[PDB]
């Protein structure tokens, strides 16, 4: 395994928000992250497409559809990192 | 500031403290002298690379006091905060409390017990469970933590004892055995159970850095060859089930005759080989098995001595601890998930409170709440600094707070304090990282508030928080029963032992200083080497003066045992009003009852009068008429009542009671034999004739009256003398049982159990002494038997002393050790030579 | 004596003078009350006597 | 060794101490802060060492892991899964060491 997995597995409890091929912004805490990118999260502010803002309180994204993530700025000082 | 260098960085240990769901708090206990803090020193070792143990030496990089190092035994514990990565290789914040596992230093753990929220016993698996054991696991259930056990020395299974593979896990599954039965003998929870199945129990050998779960092994298992999935195969390394190599399988019946178990066969028997190898072997075998388990080391690294080879082998092998950190992590709840017990139990005025809902969100903005246990000396010893946790809120370098001692109310206000904080610091055990600012749910390090703070404090915010109410204060294990006396050899250096006597006050939880009528300087403890580092402390660092120290006695206690002849009947100086009482001895096991908090007062009378009318058979006229219980808000006596109310009228009897309570309250303490408390006594009021007009029922005509109500009944119904009793658990080898019983017979004691422990050739003797007679007595044992027993002692209960304390006619010969009938007569008028009262007191004195 | 000398830390212990050559049991046993009286007994002698005539 | 007269007080009066057991001088040794007037000089003493159970071999034909009959007995007596939920391990996968 490689590093920004274990930078994926550090963000973990943290608020994260990904965006996915469907143009779908997801806002929250991430619960849980796995090898694959497939992320449990939670307390999810939702994005669409067209701008509606909608509340999800638990959301699992497949790691196949992902697009992007964007992590905390305070991981730049996290182990793997250094 | 400057650091050692660590293998994270420093920012993000600060970056890391605003989130509380990645931060644990932990306290390591357990029996004295099982391995706390070398597993320290190895995760110390683990997180720094600079600091390394010496080869003939231990490293005790936690143990920073200068007794510590010459006793060899634990006396403060001391926190330490790191950042350590798990199996899946996420970085944990932990703070960790080590505590000592000598019981007269129980009140250490104590303290340790209130800031942290879970628990981690160590048990030597050599020795076994072991009295101080038993009594923190009690303990730590009853403050309502979380249990996790880690089995320390398992080496000694190897390297000592030279034990079988299936006879090493019938000893470790015994021991496992004996914690759930000892867990689930005072928990109503069914949930508690421990296993290495849940993840729940961890093996370890701390000498040489040896630490694993089942799931750490099965890792190393799945990093060796691969394609196995770590979590379900460790679900099957312990119990009753097999390995059948034909099918690859796992089943529950043998085999053949010679089939293991699956911890035997995957985890304890490569164990044997890799220390066989490395100790016996390390000249023919030793490279080929470090070639087969691809472990490479220097040829200087080949030269060294076994057990720093062994250390390094399996540091090599084993590597970082994940298994602690999973284990503490799966079953330790986080402070923002276990906030609401915290509050529920700790916190005065319930978790149902505005302040409790919003102290159990952990909210690190808002109302500040902070709780100090601890307080520490610098290297000077001319100012402390306070430690404890942040409940809520966010506390800043040179923040104006308020200092709230243990005797503030919301009605009073007079126990309280507005100070401005210096520095903030996290502690590490040698060095101290200073901050600006702490939030909600880490540990603290305040400096600035020191002056009113005596046990424990709350700091607050001086605007706003109106309805802050105070925590509780610390609710020890043990009572300290030994009295000591104090002197300056100079009189007139005494404002200078004032100075230290009330430093040791500070640093010292149990601790009681009081200062008698006679003059006397009497400070309290629950042992030997307890008043030997108070001693020690208070000169070398607080006095620096000559201070003698008088004999140590015990404090003893007053009770009755007969029914009282005639009926105590006594009227005030203003000859209105009269108040009658008979006092008699409570049943067996109802004090007890009255003092564990089985039986409480603040019931609605319902509950309360089922108790009595249940289990001890009171009638409804008799369960119906408690007025109060205890001189303390729970002590074991009780004021009842008798008066019937066709004589007695009862509406007018309920005015005076609040007088007659503070009467029995101010009269059950100091009673009239030698001023001590009263110990298992009902006092009965039968007759009442009260007074018409209010100002005839005032509180000053009828206290020191009812004052001599109490005593006059204490007095008539034959009243006896009580001495604490210790029990006593030795260690020893089967032969110097016979010495044992031999020392014990000449200190009026009497051996209750002599119990052989299971895989082990020592014997434990438990037993029963007087507190009086227990002065010298491990030094007679390690005397007498070579050094090969060893024994500690607990205070336990009161007894009656034998012999009537009233008889006059009983002459006592000076500088003589009396007989039996003598000593309730002794012990009676020394003591009232050493307060400070008259030669005797009479039957018809009150 | 203690309207005028005044002891808070029982210092009357210290600079009496005793008589070594008898045993401990034997000579004079320095209780608070007995010292407190030898004091105010060579108190009231040496307040009778003027300095400038004679002096104990 | 050779060496490196108090009067009665309040303090030491015979009176008050009860004389229950004769204090020795390695009860002032071994506790030098709580039974002495006048520590000046005094070391404190290693308290204790666990009991090393160490059992010496005396047959060399013996294994060395034996249950020696100086050892006590252990008195003999769980969430376990079921074996139709069947877990294979691959096949090079051996425990460690069995040459
Ligand atoms: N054989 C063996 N001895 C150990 C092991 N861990 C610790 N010891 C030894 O046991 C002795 C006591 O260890 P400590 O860690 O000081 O004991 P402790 O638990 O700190 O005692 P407290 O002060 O009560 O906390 C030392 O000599 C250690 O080297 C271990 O894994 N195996
Ligand atoms: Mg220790």
């Amino acid at each position: 395994i490689g590093v920004p997995i274990k930078v994926l597995h550090e963000a973990e409890g943290h608020i994260v928000t990904c965006e996915t091929n469907t143009g779908e912004v997801y806002r929250g805490k991430l619960i849980e992250a796995e090898d694959n990118m497939n992320c449990q999260m939670s307390n999810i502010t939702v994005t669409y497409r067209d701008g509606r803002v909608a509340q999800l309180e638990q959301v699992y994204i497949r790691g196949s559809k992902i697009r992007f993530l964007i992590l905390p700025d305070m991981l730049k000082n996290a182990p793997m990192l250094k | 500031q400057t650091l050692p260098v660590t293998v994270y960085e420093m920012d993000f240990l600060a970056d890391l403290m605003d989130n509380s769901e990645l931060i644990r708090n932990v306290t390591l206990c357990g029996h004295l002298h099982h391995g706390k803090t070398c597993f320290v020193d190895c995760l110390i070792e683990q997180t720094h690379p600079e600091i390394r143990k010496r080869y003939d030496q231990d490293l005790c990089y936690t143990d920073i006091l200068f007794t510590e190092q010459e006793r060899g035994v634990g006396i403060k514990s001391t926190p330490v905060t790191v950042v350590l990565p798990d199996t899946k290789g996420k970085s944990y914040l932990f703070n960790i409390m080590d505590t000592p596992g000598h019981v007269n230093f129980s009140d250490e753990v104590t303290a340790g017990l209130r800031i942290s929220d879970g628990v981690v016993l160590f048990i030597d698996a050599a020795e076994g469970v072991m009295l101080n054991t038993e009594r923190l696991i009690k303990h730590a259930v009853q403050e309502r933590l979380a249990v996790t056990v880690c089995i320390n020395k398992i080496d000694r299974l190897i390297l000592e004892l030279k034990l079988p593979p299936t006879d090493a896990y019938y000893k470790l599954r015994h021991i496992v055995d004996e914690v759930n039965g000892l867990i689930s003998m005072y928990s109503t929870d069914e949930n508690l159970i421990l296993s290495p199945l849940l993840g729940n129990v961890c093996f370890s050998s701390s000498q040489y850095s040896i630490c694993f779960t089942l799931g750490s092994f099965a890792k190393i298992y799945a990093d060796t060859f691969g394609d196995i999935n770590y979590q379900e195969f460790a679900k099957r390394l312990w119990g009753d089930i097999y390995f059948n190599p034909k099918t690859r399988k796992f089943t529950k019946k043998a085999p053949t005759s010679s089939s293991q178990r699956s911890f035997v066969e995957f985890i304890l028997e490569p164990l044997y080989k890799i220390l066989a190898q490395v100790v016996g072997d390390v000249d023919t075998s030793l490279p080929r098995t470090l070639d087969e388990l691809g472990i490479h080391l220097t040829k200087e690294e080949l030269k060294l001595n076994i057990r720093p080879l062994l250390r390094l082998v399996c540091k090599k092998f084993f590597g970082e601890f994940t298994g602690f950190v999973d284990m503490c992590v799966q079953h330790i709840p986080s402070p923002k998930v276990g906030a609401k017990p915290k509050i529920e139990h700790t916190y005065t005025g319930g978790v149902d409170s505005d302040l409790g809902e919003a102290m159990s969100d952990c909210d690190p903005d808002g109302p500040l709440m902070c709780h100090t246990t601890k307080m520490y000396s610098t290297d000077d010893g001319v100012q402390f600094h306070a430690f404890g946790r942040v409940l809520s809120g966010t506390i800043h370098a040179g923040q104006p707070v308020k200092v709230l001692g243990e005797n503030y109310t919301l009605e009073d206000e007079e126990d309280s304090q507005i100070c401005t904080v210096g520095r903030l610091w996290i502690s590490v055990a040698r060095y101290h990282i200073e901050v600006n600012r702490v939030p909600a749910g880490n540990w603290v390090l305040i400096e600035g508030v020191d002056q009113p703070i005596v046990k424990t404090a709350t700091i607050t915010e001086p605007r706003g928080n109106e309805e802050a109410q105070i925590f509780r204060p610390l609710k020890f294990n043990t009572t300290s029963v030994i009295k000591i006396a104090v002197e300056p050899v100079n009189p007139s250096e005494l404002p200078k032992m004032l100075d230290g006597l009330r430093k040791v006050n500070k640093s010292y939880p149990s601790l009681t200083t009081k200062v008698e009528e006679s003059g006397e300087h009497v400070i309290l403890g629950t042992g030997e080497l307890y008043l030997d580092c108070v001693m020690h402390d208070l000169r070398k660092m607080y006095s620096e003066i000559d201070i003698k120290v008088a004999d140590p006695v015990v404090t003893f206690c007053e009770t009755v045992v007969e029914t009282s002849s005639l009926k105590c009947f006594a009227e005030t100086p203003n000859k209105k009003n009269k108040i009658t009482m008979i006092a008699e001895p409570l049943e067996k096991g109802l004090a007890e009852d009255i003092e564990n908090e089985v039986v409480q007062i603040t019931w609605n009378r319902k509950k309360l009068g089922e108790f009595f009318q249940t289990k001890y058979d009171w009638d409804l006229l008799a369960a119906r008429s408690i007025w109060a219980f205890g001189p303390d808000a729970t002590g074991p006596n009780i004021l009842v009542d008798d008066t019937l109310p066709s004589e007695v009228d009862k509406a007018l009897l309920g005015s005076v009671k609040d007088s007659i309570v503070q009467g029995f309250q101010w009269g059950t303490r100091e009673g009239p034999l030698c001023d001590e408390l009263i110990r298992n006594v009902k006092f009965k009021i039968l007759d009442a004739v009260v007074a018409q007009e209010p100002l005839h029922r005032g509180g000053g005509q009828i206290i020191p009256t009812a004052r001599r109500v109490v005593y006059s009944a204490f007095l008539m119904a034959t009243p006896r003398l009580m001495e604490p009793y210790y029990f006593v658990e030795v260690q020893a080898p089967a032969d110097c049982v016979s010495a044992v019983y031999t020392v014990l017979a000449r200190r009026r004691g009497h051996v209750t159990q002599d119990a052989p422990i299971p895989g082990s050739p020592l014997y434990t003797i438990k037993a029963f002494i007087p507190a009086i007679d227990s002065f010298g007595f491990e030094t007679d044992l390690r005397t007498h038997t070579q050094g090969q027993a060893f024994s500690l002692s607990v205070f336990h209960h009161w007894q009656i002393v034998p012999g009537d304390p009233l008889d006059k006619s009983i002459v006592i010969r000076p500088l003589e050790p009396q007989p039996a009938p003598h000593l309730a007569r002794e012990f009676m008028i020394k003591t009232r030579r050493r307060k400070g009262l008259s030669e005797d007191v009479s039957i018809s004195k009150f | 004596y203690l309207t005028e000398h005044p002891d808070p830390n029982n210092e009357n212990i210290v600079g009496y003078n005793n008589k070594k050559c008898w045993p401990r049991d034997a000579r004079m046993r320095l209780m608070k009350h007995d010292v407190n009286l030898g004091r105010a007994v060579f108190w009231d002698i040496k307040n009778r006597l003027p300095r400038s005539v004679t002096t104990v | 060794f050779e060496p490196l007269d108090e009067d009665w007080n309040e303090f030491n009066d015979i009176n008050k101490i009860i004389i229950r057991q004769p204090i020795r001088t390695e009860y002032k040794i071994a506790f030098p802060y709580l039974y002495n007037n006048l520590p000046h000089h005094v070391h404190l003493t290693w308290y204790h060492t666990p009991n090393v159970v160490f059992i010496k071999t005396e047959d060399p034909d013996l294994p060395a892991f034996y249950f020696d009959p100086l050892i006590n007995p252990i008195s003999h007596r769980e969430p376990l899964p079921d074996d139709d939920e069947e877990f294979e391990l691959p096949e090079f996968v051996e425990p460690f060491l069995k040459d």
